[PDB]
């Protein structure tokens, strides 16, 4: 299905995250695109590294759909990052 | 690939209950439910449909943990006080763990299986970990 925009904005699911990545590459490659509410760049809870994904909230869908075109496919420390609606609208 | 997820946590602490599930469904639903927050006297229910990108994500950590080729036989049972539920579906493997609420360092250590209870542990932390950052930032609301 398509995007469901979250409570008070848009939320992308990044993947394939450079284990080594923190917060400020994070922050380096998405602020163009628009102002980030959020970005939970969890950590493994074994390793203390990052454990592979990120969610980075933007404020508006243009925002959101800026960043999803500019930088799925791109790379983080060598390592190409797949960047993705975090929600659908509906099943299947 | 079928694929399902659903994990389960409850307990009677000295201040009441306290529950935590959730479910992934292969169509992509998320359904969360937590009453861990015993101070007061409602409960978070939620559900959302999460993209084909995030189931991705979760086989992926599952997969990566090796808890599949675990099996719970000679784990501790859960008892009066905790209970976890672990069940899992991906593609022609399925499990289906329960036992007790996971103990200190120390428990784990000298249980029988401490490798594979330290492996369901991680786990388990893992998937709360992005469970919580789904519902927590999605409906702007604690997770908790
Ligand atoms: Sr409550």
């Amino acid at each position: 299905p398509g995007p469901q925009r979250s409570v008070e904005g848009w939320i992308l699911f990044v993947t394939s995250i450079h284990e080594e990545a923190q917060e400020d590459e994070i922050q380096e490659k998405f602020c163009d695109y628009g102002e980030i509410k959020n970005i939970h760049l969890n950590l493994d809870r074994r390793t203390g590294f990052s454990k592979g994904y990120a969610l980075v909230e933007y404020e508006t869908h243009k925002q959101a759909l800026a960043a999803k075109e500019a930088l799925n496919g791109a790379e983080i420390m060598g390592q190409t990052i797949q960047v993705d609606w975090c929600f659908v609208k509906g099943p299947k | 690939e079928d694929f399902y997820l659903r994990y389960y946590v409850g307990h009677k602490g000295k201040f009441g209950h306290e529950f935590l599930e959730f479910e992934f469904r292969p169509d992509g639903k998320l359904r969360y439910a937590n009453n861990s927050n015993y101070k007061n006297d409602t409960m978070i229910r939620k559900e959302a449909f999460v993209h084909q990108s995030v189931m991705e994500e979760l086989k992926r950590i599952i997969i990566d943990s090796e808890i599949m080729q675990e099996d719970d036989l000679p784990w501790p049972p859960p008892d009066r006080v905790g209970r976890q539920e672990l069940e899992i579906v991906i593609g022609d493997e399925h499990i289906s763990f329960t036992t007790s609420k996971t103990g200190s360092l120390v428990d784990v250590n000298r249980s029988k299986d401490p490798e594979g209870l330290r492996c369901f542990y991680y786990l388990v932390q893992d998937l709360k970990c992005l469970v919580f950052s789904l519902i927590g930032l999605h409906f702007k609301i604690k997770p908790i």
